[PDB]
């Protein structure tokens, strides 16, 4: 019985792990957006300091 | 086997498309050898940096070398030492790079899935990549190189950018039905994009490059699968290595599973089983003081029982010349190579080793499956029963942990640590 | 047997989605450090 409930529900746990994953991916998307945003204004001209 | 010297410093190596050159990477330099002249040096590229990756362009005229935590891509034209180009667009990182076939260009991957800016070597033309998912994985060229399918991620959703490679531009941008793209393959006739999803879903998504799904190799929803996949060099045929010790052989004409080939453990249960093993021996005659304490590859039919994470995975689905055999092995068989025979679609020529298998390669031009396992020996599934190529004292301790094998299947490259053995195996053919 | 197999199939997939999450949380920390390096 407990094993039936092992199967029920790890589909759900897979789903909750998927939500956590998606949460992390979204944070990273926003964070990557901050990175693209900062790069576009900082390095666009500051790349000259470097090169 | 004909041998060159033991190449010192050969941390790693690659060989050229036409198989004429071998590039040996030393931490500070690349040694290039023209094997046809002899297994001797031609050019050397050196740098004050640490090299982690190199690639020959598919014309074998230049080598792309990518430097470690220096984010530097260095490009050297072998036929023109005056053509030295570098990509030092370092603010974003230069984590990797690959060659773009006849576009004469480098796809350089920035960090954080930001850009995979294309750097034309003739004119830069630096088109941005809309958040590439990976460096090499997921970057796959069509068989004629017309299109490239790039795993990409936006709006945290995987999709495949379809790049038309001549203009290196996005054309059929497409949302892929995946949870998490692993890699991308193109059909041999470029009739579809075969998309390899995450192992979690066990699925292959077959998409027409012009319309989305054609078919799907059904997921099992909750099991790991699709551990590996390969397309045979037949007009077309693909087989999917799952993660349940089974290969789904799919006829790409209809995209249907023709069969399921399971590795099991019981040799006797395969109707056509032939089992071999590596076994202790003495040297061949007329050997002298070279000593003995060696092995040979022999038939031993008596053997029936053969020996989470990296277990039960199909380790390969590699096809032989004209694909009459599939070498596969399982993560569950650290000591053996399974060779499936097709058209029988039955297991035959099951090889056990005394050395956990590190890998194998079908030779182009027939079979003679090259099997290596870090033993200073090349074992082969010779069609004519069995063969072992002993490596000499000339590299006595060389392990052979990695093997490259030339498309012009004459030259073998054996790699260990800072050490390479280059030669011409029993290749009279 | 039928059940335990499914249950393990489920555990196997969970371990792989966990690894994806770790790649992302580590990428997350690395991203933060890059931005901070850029600002400073």
């Amino acid at each position: 019985k407990q094993l039936q409930t092992e199967a029920q529900d790890l589909k759900f746990v897979l789903q909750k792990s998927e939500e956590r994953c998606l949460k992390l991916q979204d944070e990273n998307s926003a964070l990557k957006n901050k990175l693209d945003t900062i790069s576009a204004k900082v390095y666009l001209p500051s790349c000259e300091k470097g090169f | 086997m004909q041998f060159s010297n033991i190449i010192q410093g050969a941390c790693s190596a690659i060989f050229s498309q036409d198989s004429s050159l071998i590039a040996i990477s030393n931490g500070s330099k690349i040694l290039i050898k023209d094997i046809n002249q002899e297994l001797i040096n031609r050019n050397v590229y050196s740098f004050q940096d640490i090299i982690t990756h190199m690639e020959f362009s598919p014309d074998n005229q230049l080598i792309l070398v990518v430097q470690s935590n220096s984010n530097t891509v260095e490009v050297k034209n072998f036929n023109d030492e005056q053509w030295i180009c570098k990509i030092v667009d370092q603010a974003c990182g230069l984590l990797h790079a690959v060659w773009a076939p006849d576009s004469r260009s480098i796809i350089t991957f920035s960090d954080f899935q930001m850009k995979a800016t294309i750097y034309s070597l003739t004119d830069k033309q630096q088109y941005l990549i809309k958040n590439p998912k990976y460096t090499d994985k997921g970057l796959s060229f069509s068989s004629d190189g017309k299109f490239m399918a790039l795993a990409e991620r936006r709006d945290i959703k995987d999709y495949i950018g379809i790049y038309y490679t001549k203009d290196w531009k996005l054309v059929n941008h497409f949302q892929v039905d995946t949870m998490d793209l692993v890699d991308i393959q193109w059909s041999k006739d470029d009739g579809s994009i075969l998309v390899w999803d995450s192992s979690i879903n066990y699925k292959f998504l077959v998409y027409h490059p012009s319309n989305g799904l054609i078919q799907r190799i059904q997921p099992y929803e909750y099991a790991l699968g699709i551990k590996c996949v390969e397309l045979s060099n037949t007009p077309n045929f693909v087989a999917i290595g799952s993660y349940d010790e089974k290969i789904r052989l799919v006829n790409t004409l209809t995209w249907k599973i023709i069969t399921e080939l399971e590795h099991k453990a019981n040799i006797k249960e395969y109707s056509n089983a032939v089992v071999y093993r590596e076994q202790n021996s003495t040297l061949l005659n007329a050997q002298h003081l070279v000593d003995r304490t060696t092995t040979q590859f022999v038939i031993d039919e008596s053997i029936n029982k053969l020996p989470k994470s990296q277990q039960s995975g199909v380790t390969d689905v590699t096809f032989s010349f004209n694909a009459n055999y599939i070498a596969s092995k399982s993560a569950s068989f650290p000591n053996a190579v399974f060779i499936w025979e097709v058209s029988l679609l039955e297991l035959r020529y099951i090889i056990l080793l005394q050395n956990p298998v590190k890998g194998f390669l079908w030779s182009h031009n027939s079979n003679n499956l090259i099997i290596y396992a870090g033993s200073n020996k090349i074992y082969f599934w010779s069609l004519d029963g069995a063969s072992v190529c002993e490596l000499p004292q000339y590299g006595k301790q060389f392990s052979v942990n990695k093997v490259l094998w030339n498309k012009n299947s004459k030259c073998l490259v054996l790699i260990d640590r800072r050490d390479a053995i280059i030669g011409y195996p029993p290749i009279d053919l």
